[PDB]
RNA sequence: GUAACCGCUGAAAGCAUCUAAGCGGGAACCCCUCCCCUAAAAGAGGCGGUCAGGCGCCGGGGCCUUCCCCUAGAAGAG
RNA sequence: UUUGCUACAUCGAUGUCGGCUCUUCCCACCCUGGAGGUGCAGCUGCCUCCAAGGGUAGGGCUGCCCGCCCGUUAAAGGGGAGCGUGAGCUGGGUUUAGACCGUCGCGAGACAGGUCGGACUCUAAGGGUAGGGAGUGCGGACCGCUUGAGGGGAAGGAACCCC
RNA sequence: CAGCCUGGGGCCUCGUGAACGCCCUGAGCCGGUGCACAGUCCGGCAUCUCCCUACACCGAGAGAAGACCCCGUGGAGCUUCA
RNA sequence: AAGUCCCGGCUAAGUGCCAACGAAAAGGCGUCUCCAGCCUUAGACAGCGGGAAGGUGGGCCCAGCAGCAGCCAUCCUCUAAG
């Protein structure tokens, strides 16, 4: 959307059926990645995702009105280390996503925890509600 | 026996070369790029482009391999199909040499032609062997 | 049917020097000179009389007599070209974005069509003069083919507006021929 | 049911055989490229690798005018020795044979290092006087001029050898007569790297890659290993079928030699040419190589070959862009490579 | 038409009396041709211009 | 260099007409450029250098194993 | 490329479903490239012609094949090679011997109906292929440098974003 | 979506020392012919000789007078309303 | 092994170079040939300039279709002209 024009590609951190935490107050707590938007691959390979990628998730744990429903989300944190163009390696404590509306605005009104800058640059509406950006 | 291949039909000339070879003679074919082939340009090219597998060519003449695209190779490959398939047909094939232009050592010698292979025999629409090799890949 | 004998005459006017040698016919005149080879006219005898051109053939089928009458039209075009010039007009039609055209040596460059930043370029054949007056383009010359081919190259380069769009009349189009000069 | 998957490996690289020489020469050379007489290549030795911090030069780059981190390879390049002058022509048969070679070492350039490779000319056979007038007589039908050069390995102690390598490098520039004059001035002299290249240029690297011996099909072609049970089940590191037919059972993967192949690279940029080796040597030496003590090149990215591999550097034959000077370097990693 | 006829019954210089379309092969033909120059079909039709005003 | 096709000049067939003669354009296609193997190419290529000296003999030049090794390596090879 | 019809070949045996692995081909074109028509304003559609250089993926259900469905994608085309490939694997299906049920039979027993359990042999004369060494020829014994007939290649393909 | 490491083999050398395939040694391949899928026949295109390791695609590869199916005025065991 | 044999014609696609053996309906004035019928120096065909038409653009129905929207007739200022 806004920063893909740089080298937007990192270590392949997440897959299909990988679990993530939902880092916002939308109601969900845990989810499972169902689809990766944009990937097109080769024989036997599972589609991958890293920071600032749009994904489809299915909520496995949360409030009754969001449990077992499919949403769009972007990856904001990842455990596996990735390198910034100025040569620094970053690593987070868990894999997390934030759930967005179809037009890109966050569904929740608050984001818990730190956010990578590549996610804040590509998704301006998320950066508007994020408090700390790393 | 020196054969001048200027303005001569490729197939008609080759049948006289083969009989000369079969009688135990050495045949030099000079001006091998000036012989003609009847038909339009497109007609002749697909006659030779359906043999293509792959592309490149990389020396002085000498091989004679599955895809001739040199004016010397084209003339030699045409004669080879008219020769006997026994062991003599291989010994006799070594007595034929084709050149582009007249070499230095054959400059002042008498050449022959065959009057029933002349370009005057056909209504028109032919190409030269040099023009064919230009499109096949030989720089000539 | 086979026409047993057919013969035609082309009158050479004054101020014109016609030369014929080994099937090559060249015509010299005030406006210029034209050289054309007629080696492909098999079965046709071309005679250079003292004051006219003579073309003869016998037992012509539908294809030999079709050839003979095209050679006649070519010769009469050479004579006309060296006495009077050929002048084709092209019109410049634009809807919203004005079109700019300019001549640079042996090339015509067309820019700012329906808005695109590509520059369209057209070849100019030898012996031809191209000038831009305004909303019109004028192509000069003695050989009719070179004048016609050059004006058609300008015509063809600007067609590309005719891709992916319902035509709203944007391009450069041929207009007329044959001013006295 | 017969999904689609691309074939494993390139069909254009077969045979994957061992290279027949350690220093290959290019078969083709870049065009004149509108210059004045100069050589179109140089010879170097691969030392090691490190990383620098430069400010980006590419005006179209996303990181323009910013400090970015780049790996680099270090290539040690002493001067070479110009040995002979070689002229090519289209001979009878219409080929590209060699007309004559004009050697010049006797006036100055009496070397026995050169006799470790060639038991070269005696004083009796220094009749090179009439080789030169043959070149001048047969001028105007000469197509290419090439200079035979020799490396000087005895100037590199970490490279424990003294016999040299002999290659020929092409001259591209003005006229043929102009190129003959330039080639006679380099003859018997020592050619620095700065007479050929300059900082910021692009190059093409030709050499031999690191050898790896007889190998399987999972390393040679990256075929897929048999999944689950078959990981447990009668042999997994193999292909199932070897073709369908008796048509000369075809070009399918087989085990064999991996590495030590002649390859080529494109568009490798030179970032720095240095003489002060204290700015490039890491603490404790380059691991498994030694210390740099000659002129060196800093080439960004990777280079084929192992340490102490002779590399041929050539002008770019399909260049991507045309750089200008000064990719400014702000940091060089001089830390130890052990631990 | 983006490529008119030089001195003919050409149009876009203030007309729209366009060309003729073959129904078999699809090629363009002259306004006064009787059969296609590619296949010789005689199954020809006119290009569509526009509906001028109304009924 | 062409495919489908688009155009010019032009008759057969006074006109018209991209085609019949005669020309010009025109694709991830084909050939060259580029990369890899190439003088067992039978037309089996080219170029620089060594094979001291004395009277078959004396004397001598070269290459390999052995010796110390690794850039290479299943043995060979390099 | 289905299913039938025939009974020419194999009955002192050509291992009989599906899957995996790997290779290649056809074109009757799904996407990528070119051109045109339209009841083509633009965006998106629909249709016709050339073209096989490149691509055509991940999962849930069933032994499957077909098929239905989930989230994507430029598109997730369709076929052949003894229904390519068991001296490469597997062994879910199927067609032995054990056993249960339903229907049928006086019975022993049968089904083309369901269900549980049930073995996968071999050290490669020859060819082919992948690589690595010597010899003879060219051409008396050696050291070094080359050319570029010929041969192979997909060495690149595609999408998203900026203006 | 594979990578690295270890024991025993394999690889090179000394000693002991078999078996199956075998009309023939004459077996490169593509298109055909022909009981209808040829190493040997026809037409082409190829092909200098020997040795080592590795692979098992082809030799309708090796191994067993097909258990399936049908026939024979061949059997054997079981059954009963023969 | 024996004809680059002779005469009259056709084909431009490499069609074809096939006794038994491999192509239909349909389309082509592409070109070559034979039959019909109808116009031609009392000026044919095509083309070119003009007359290129008038009461009337008659009209029924209609604000109006002023051939050609729902049925249709049919009269001369005329002669080198409608």
């Amino acid at each position: 959307m806004n920063v893909l024009g740089s080298r937007k590609g990192f270590t392949p951190a997440l897959q299909h059926n990988s679990s993530v935490v939902v880092a916002d107050n939308s109601g969900a707590k845990e989810a499972v990645i169902i689809g990766i938007y944009g990937y097109r691959g080769v024989l036997r390979r599972v589609p991958f995702a890293n920071i600032a990628d749009l994904v489809m998730v299915s909520v496995r744990k949360g409030s009754p009105d969001v449990r077992k429903q499919k949403f769009k989300a972007v990856i904001v944190r990842q455990r596996m280390p990735f390198r910034r163009p100025d040569g620094t390696w970053i690593s987070f404590e868990d894999n997390a996503v934030v759930i967005i509306n179809p037009d890109g605005t966050p569904k929740g009104t608050e984001v818990r925890g730190p956010i990578a800058r590549e996610a804040a640059e590509r998704w301006p509406k998320i950066a508007s509600v994020a408090t700390m950006v790393i | 026996v020196i054969v001048d291949a200027t303005n001569q039909i490729l197939g008609r000339m080759s049948t006289h070369i083969a009989k000369l070879l079969k009688s135990g003679k050495k045949v030099y074919v000079v001006n091998a790029e000036k012989a003609i082939i009847s038909g339009p340009r497109s007609r002749v090219l697909e006659g030779y482009s359906l043999l293509f597998t792959v592309k490149t060519m990389q020396n002085p003449y000498r091989q004679g391999i599955r895809r001739p695209r040199n004016p010397i190779n084209i003339v030699k490959r045409t004669v080879r199909g008219m020769l006997p398939k026994n062991k003599l047909g291989k010994q006799i094939y070594r007595n034929l040499k084709a050149y582009i232009g007249i070499p230095k050592e054959l400059e002042g010698k008498s050449m022959i032609r065959f009057d029933d292979a002349d370009v005057s025999r056909l209504k028109g629409k032919y190409i030269t062997v040099a023009e064919l090799s230009r499109l096949l890949g030989g720089l000539k | 049917l086979k026409a047993a004998y057919i013969r035609e005459e082309i009158q050479i006017p004054d101020k014109v020097k016609v030369s014929l040698e080994n099937n090559v016919l060249k015509v010299k005149g005030p406006k210029g000179e034209v050289i054309k080879d007629f080696s492909y006219a098999k079965g046709i005898r071309i005679q250079l009389n003292e004051g006219k051109i003579i073309l003869e053939t016998t037992f012509a089928d539908r294809r030999k007599k079709a050839l003979l009458y095209s050679i006649i039209a070519h010769i009469k075009n050479m004579i006309t070209g060296t006495i009077n010039g050929y002048r084709y007009y092209l019109k410049v039609i634009s809807t919203h974005f004005p079109i700019s055209v300019k001549v640079s040596g042996d090339e015509v460059q067309v820019s700012n069509l329906i808005g695109e930043k590509n520059i369209r370029r057209a070849k100019i054949l030898p012996g031809v003069k191209v000038t831009v007056k305004g909303e019109d383009i004028v192509v000069e010359g003695s050989d009719i083919y070179n004048v016609a081919q050059t004006a058609a190259n300008i015509e063809s380069s600007t067609k590309i507006v005719g891709y992916d769009r319902r035509i709203f009349s944007d391009g450069i189009y041929i207009y007329k021929k044959e001013v006295i000069g | 049911r017969k999904l689609s998957s691309p074939r494993r490996g390139s069909a254009g690289l077969r045979p994957r055989k061992r290279a027949d020489e350690i220093l290959p020469t290019p078969k083709n050379w870049p065009l004149v490229n509108l210059k004045e007489p100069k050589l179109l290549g140089f010879i170097g030795y691969k030392a090691g690798m490190t990383h620098v911090y430069m400010i980006d030069d590419k005006p179209t780059s996303p990181n323009y005018g910013k400090e970015v981190y780049t790996p680099v390879t270090i290539v040690e390049s002493p001067p070479i020795l110009g040995l002979a002058l070689r002229a090519y022509h289209i001979d009878s048969k219409g080929e590209l044979s060699v007309l004559v070679d004009y050697w010049a070492n006797f006036e100055e350039g009496s070397l026995k290092y050169l006799k470790r490779k060639i038991t070269s000319l005696k004083v009796d056979s220094s009749k090179m006087k009439e080789k030169l007038d043959l070149i001048q007589k047969n001028l105007n039908n000469i197509t290419y001029m090439r200079l035979l050069v020799s490396t000087q390995p005895w100037l590199v102690p970490s490279l424990g050898k003294k016999r040299p390598e002999i290659v020929e490098i092409q001259i591209g520039g003005g006229s043929i007569q102009d190129q003959l004059n330039y080639g006679l001035s380099l003859l018997g002299k020592q050619i620095p790297v700065r007479d050929v290249f300059r900082e910021g240029q692009l190059t093409d690297i030709i050499g031999v890659t690191k050898g790896k011996g007889f190998q399987g099909v999972i390393k040679r072609y990256s075929v897929v290993e048999f999944p689950r049970w078959h990981k447990h089940r009668k042999g997994s590191r193999k292909i199932g079928a070897r073709g369908p037919s008796i048509s000369t059972p075809s070009y399918v993967p087989q085990p064999g030699q991996l590495g030590f192949h002649r390859r080529t690279e494109y568009n490798k940029r030179i970032i720095k040419i240095g003489d002060n080796v204290n700015e490039i040597n890491p603490a404790g030496g380059i691991v498994n190589y030694g210390l740099v003590k000659n002129t060196y090149l800093v080439i960004e990215g990777s280079v084929l070959g192992s340490r102490k591999r002779p590399l041929f550097l050539r002008y770019p034959i399909r260049p991507s862009w045309s750089p200008e000077s000064a990719p400014k370097i702000t940091y060089v990693n001089l830390a130890s490579q052990q631990g | 038409m983006p490529l008119t006829d030089p001195v003919k019954l050409q149009i876009v210089q203030q007309r729209v009396f366009l060309k003729k379309i073959c129904r078999d092969c699809g090629a363009l033909n002259s306004i006064r041709a009787t059969k296609c120059r590619r296949c010789h079909s005689s199954n020809l039709r006119a290009k569509k211009k526009e509906l001028p005003a109304k009924k």
